[PDB]
């Protein structure tokens, strides 16, 4: 269930621990998908209120949510996660082929005319 | 003034520039251009010019420090790129 | 008015061999000679020519000599052997563009219009082609003198000829990298044109040599072409050029991917055409 998207069904699952107490790797599994779903906060989401990303979690509202909102953006506003969705920076790249295929075409020309 | 990078003014900054109005900046680039001072083109919608030659002017020994600093890498950037070549189709032709 | 010269490899061989019997004089002397050859269809040809008795002394270096009855006789046998061949102009050895190199062309010039000389090297070495050709203008104009005048380069190389392609052919024996294919290119003007735009390059870097030290005149007529390079230097990487990049890559590699889908099979099938020369032969000769 953590291999697929499924997160909820997870915590269902802390719902159900059966055999015995399993609690110090229950809790790293805690840890491991509070920076998952702090890595997922900065997906193409708009503006939400300090109320619905506010429980995606478990808490209710403490200040463990200002802890999150200034580790990373999504800034502390009037009730609002800012989206600084902009992913605008990286393309119109020439060169990037224009060193590497200039290595390429060579190597065509390596194994088409001299003898090997 | 302007850089290569976008050399690209608009009509409210000519209004700017030189306190003239906006339906007389069309009448006054196109005399500019069939003198032959400017060769650009112009758009009308949204408001902006593309000029892409410009006359030469004259200039002192302040700007040929530009123009040796942008031919200065210049230089080593066909350095660069020939430094591939030489190195990759070496064994092509000793 | 004049497009380019032609130059012969035998005028290139007929003064080296006249630097050498001056040779023996070792302080100091330049080659100088009359250029003979024509001119048709607004293209200089160099053919033939020889040298004439010339000195100079270093203090008051404007006091040269041509002995006009050696140029007035041997053009005469050489008009007298061959009719077609006439004067073009002159040429001096050329190292570093003599001073008597001014007038030199300005005596001489009752016999061409446009009396055109040419340097030549004796030292060679360059990575480029060591012949220098001028042309005479002069002008009534800007800002030096009452009488200005001054020499400017025409693009100068060396042509060939049927006859002595033979010869020149004949004559070389060491090194010629024919069987143009996929990679005379890549010599020829990869790895060398490369570097053919280093000296070009680093040319304007031998006159930005002035910027405050250099010699006293400064620009006036040096600068709308170098303003103008860094104005005309060619469209960055934002608009379709990004684009219709990847569209000829996507349409010149598909006929390479095809051409190169054939050579598989092609030489496949000459496997074939040697399997059959195998084991059809074994059984029969053993």
């Amino acid at each position: 269930y953590l291999m697929e998207g499924s997160y909820n069904k997870v915590f269902l699952a802390k719902g159900n621990i059966p055999a015995e107490s399993y609690t110090f790797f229950i809790d790293i599994l805690l840890d491991t998908i509070r920076d998952e779903i702090a890595g997922c906060i900065e997906k193409a989401y708009e503006k939400i209120l300090f109320t619905e990303a506010t429980r995606i979690l478990f808490f209710n509202t403490p200040k463990k949510m200002t802890d999150y909102a200034k580790k990373r953006g999504w800034v502390l506003g009037p009730n609002n996660y800012y989206s600084f969705a902009s992913q605008q920076q990286k393309p119109e790249d020439t060169t990037i082929p224009s060193t590497e295929l200039a290595k390429q075409v060579i190597e065509y020309a390596r194994q088409l005319e001299m003898i090997v | 003034t302007r850089p290569a990078n976008h050399r690209q003014l608009t009509f409210e900054e000519i209004a700017k520039s030189a306190k003239i109005t906006v339906n007389e900046v069309e009448l006054l680039v196109m005399k500019a251009l069939s003198v032959g001072l400017v060769k650009g083109s112009i758009d009308e919608v949204d408001k902006r010019v593309h000029m892409t030659w410009v006359q030469p002017r004259v200039l002192d020994l302040q700007q040929i420090k530009g123009m040796k600093d942008r031919l200065e890498f210049w230089c080593t950037d066909v350095k660069s790129m020939e430094m591939l070549v030489e190195h990759q189709a070496h064994d092509i032709l000793t | 008015a004049v497009q380019k010269v032609v130059v012969h490899p035998l005028v290139l061989l007929s003064v080296v061999d006249h630097f050498n019997r001056i040779g023996k004089v070792g302080n100091q002397k330049r080659v100088v000679g009359v250029l003979l050859g024509s001119w048709q269809k607004k293209v200089l040809d160099v053919s033939n020519s020889f040298a004439v008795p010339f000195d100079e002394d270093d203090k008051d270096d404007s006091v040269w000599f041509l002995d006009h009855d050696y140029l007035e006789n041997m053009y005469g046998m050489f008009k007298k052997v061959n009719a077609r061949e006439r004067i073009v102009g002159w040429y001096h050895t050329g190292p570093k563009l003599h001073k008597n190199d001014i007038a030199i062309n300005e005596l001489m010039k009752r016999y061409c219009p446009n009396s055109v000389l040419v340097i030549i090297d004796v030292k060679p070495k360059d990575l480029g082609l060591p012949t220098e050709a001028y042309i005479s203008v002069e002008e009534v104009h800007d800002d030096g003198t009452p009488t200005s005048k001054t020499f400017e380069h025409v693009t100068s190389e060396i042509g060939a000829e049927e006859a002595e392609e033979v010869g020149v052919e004949h004559l070389l024996r060491d090194i010629k990298d024919t069987t143009v294919g996929t990679l005379s290119q890549r010599i020829t003007n990869q790895v060398h044109g490369l570097k053919g735009l280093n000296s070009k390059l680093l040319d304007i870097r031998s006159y930005l040599e002035k910027v405050a030290t250099g010699k006293l005149p400064i620009n006036h007529q040096i600068i709308y072409q170098l303003q103008d390079v860094f104005n005309l230097l060619p469209d960055v990487s934002l608009q379709e050029f990004v684009k219709a990049f990847y569209l000829k890559t996507n349409d010149q590699m598909v006929v390479v991917y095809l051409a190169s889908l054939i050579r598989s099979v092609v030489a496949l099938h000459n496997l074939i055409n040697n399997k059959i020369a195998n084991r059809d032969a074994e059984k029969k000769e053993g």
